[PDB]
């Protein structure tokens, strides 16, 4: 799966409180976290299925 | 970890784009204002909110919550929308619809 | 506008 | 906020907050008259998210709210995702806030005016007070 | 909210690996864990959706 | 399984990987024939699911493996959702398995066939290793 | 934690009901079968995969993972769904479908 | 059935 797959949640500098999936390798499945609604990191996704199709298994 | 229940409010100055620039260079653009560095900081929940200050004895938006220290910093200045550079464009949004 | 019915208290 | 204070209730009566249609809060915004919100455009709006108005206490169930729906999102087209700069957002409601002692509207200002370095101001919202 | 919103996520006994939606009291917002399959608690959904309108401020 | 030890290679041809539309693995289960494969019914399958048949890697992209749609779903209605009693599930799939080297069917007891207490007997799964 | 990548075994020993009930007592009904309680342990996503015996040379479905110690104990016995007390419900099923 | 046609091993 693609390394950013592997990357820590980012929240970014904006101050929004929007929540968004990421995947965890350690657990093996997405994760809900609280993104601040700008310069977003590719481990960031509107729904679980999202993430789950795109980094499911990294 | 979680946002307060209550609405919170802080007092804060206005800084010139000089001093905002002092911390955060070129990242600050023509339709930002800085505010801040004084203890208190927007953080996460806040976006969109207002900056007011009195004109004329009213409160006036001068600025909208958007970004800045990516952990609240408090001595750091927040950056907010900055109204006066877009409330004509505001104006006309309003008068076509 | 710009003037709340209920004053605001700032400390 | 971080090292803030809890605001007179109703005292900030433009206030509103930005919620998903199941109750939660992502972003504030300022009502600029009854029937238009501003907001920043990061906080990414859509018709399907509800303007709350006249709230205070946002954990209490009894609390009397208007809770709006939204017509029309109008994002400026200028803003710049990468920069952030030009960062505002409209919404246009679908029915009208009905204005009274905690609902009321914020003013703007004049795309000439001088707001001076070290003016004393305000900000408000329902964010974090600890990161 | 009701009080089942503030208990932690429970597996149970049965081996299964499923994902589901719990409220995360102390984030404000519901997660995702891994249920066994059997003997569910209450704060146990099938969706976010679910979850936060069930449980969303407890 | 804790404390278990790698398999060798498809020596297990008729266990399969029960998983979601992404690909998710949520159970295991045995193919019987190569129209049908029994799982637990506290496993929950639905005709959204797939069963994996022929795998031994699941981080491996390479290997060929079999991903066969499930036509039907027979959960036991005996089930007992309070006592776990009769947690049997048969999956009807909607097309065969190919047996081959790596996939093939478990063999079924009859009703009175005994099994002694102590008798060695082995489990097979991806399941956790450490809890 | 996750789940490992490529598939295990384990061999184990089937159990007496009565051994069984020494630790679980009532929770024991007719169609389940215990193995275990050896060193080893069935755990979140085995379920549902297969216990198998030789008989006359060939693996035999004895049992179908179900439940067990909800932290994955290898000291206390695993239960699976006794096959051969559900095995008439599965020809019936393939027979009429 | 039941007879693998890569024989498992086991310790």
């Amino acid at each position: 799966r693609p390394d950013f797959c592997l990357e820590p949640p980012y929240t970014g500098p904006c101050a929004a409180r929007i929540i968004r999936y990421f995947y965890n390798a350690k657990a093996g499945l997405c994760q809900t976290f609280v993104y601040g609604g700008c310069r977003a990191k590719r481990n960031n996704f509107k729904s679980a299925e999202d993430c789950m199709r795109t980094c499911g298994g990294a | 970890a979680n946002t307060p229940d209550r609405l919170q409010q802080a007092s804060l100055p206005l800084l010139s784009n000089t001093n905002c620039k002092k911390y955060w260079g070129t990242k600050i653009k023509d339709a930002m204002i800085c505010a801040g560095a004084s203890g208190v900081s927007s953080c996460m929940g806040d976006s969109g909110g207002p900056l007011v200050c009195k004109k004329n004895g009213a409160w006036t938006l001068v600025g909208i919550v958007s970004w800045g220290s990516s952990t609240c910093s408090t001595s750091t200045p927040g950056v907010y929308a900055r109204v006066t550079a877009l409330v004509n464009w505001v104006q006309q949004t309003l008068a076509a619809n | 506008c710009g003037v709340p019915a209920i004053q605001p208290v700032l400390s | 906020i971080v090292n803030g204070e809890e605001a007179v209730p109703g005292s900030w009566p433009w206030q509103v907050s930005l919620q998903d249609k199941t109750g939660f809060h992502f972003c504030g915004g300022s009502l600029i008259n009854e029937n238009w919100v501003v907001t920043a455009a990061h906080c990414g709006v859509t018709t399907s998210d509800v303007v709350v108005a006249g709230e205070f206490d946002q954990g209490s169930s009894s609390e009397k709210i208007q809770k709006l729906k939204i017509a029309k999102v109008f994002k400026n087209s200028k803003y710049n995702s990468l920069t952030i700069n030009n960062d505002i957002t409209l919404l246009k409601l679908s029915t009208a806030a009905s204005f009274s002692q905690t609902v009321s509207a914020v003013c703007l200002p004049s795309a000439s005016d001088d707001f001076a370095a070290g003016t004393t101001c305000v900000t408000t919202g329902w964010g974090l007070t600890r990161y």
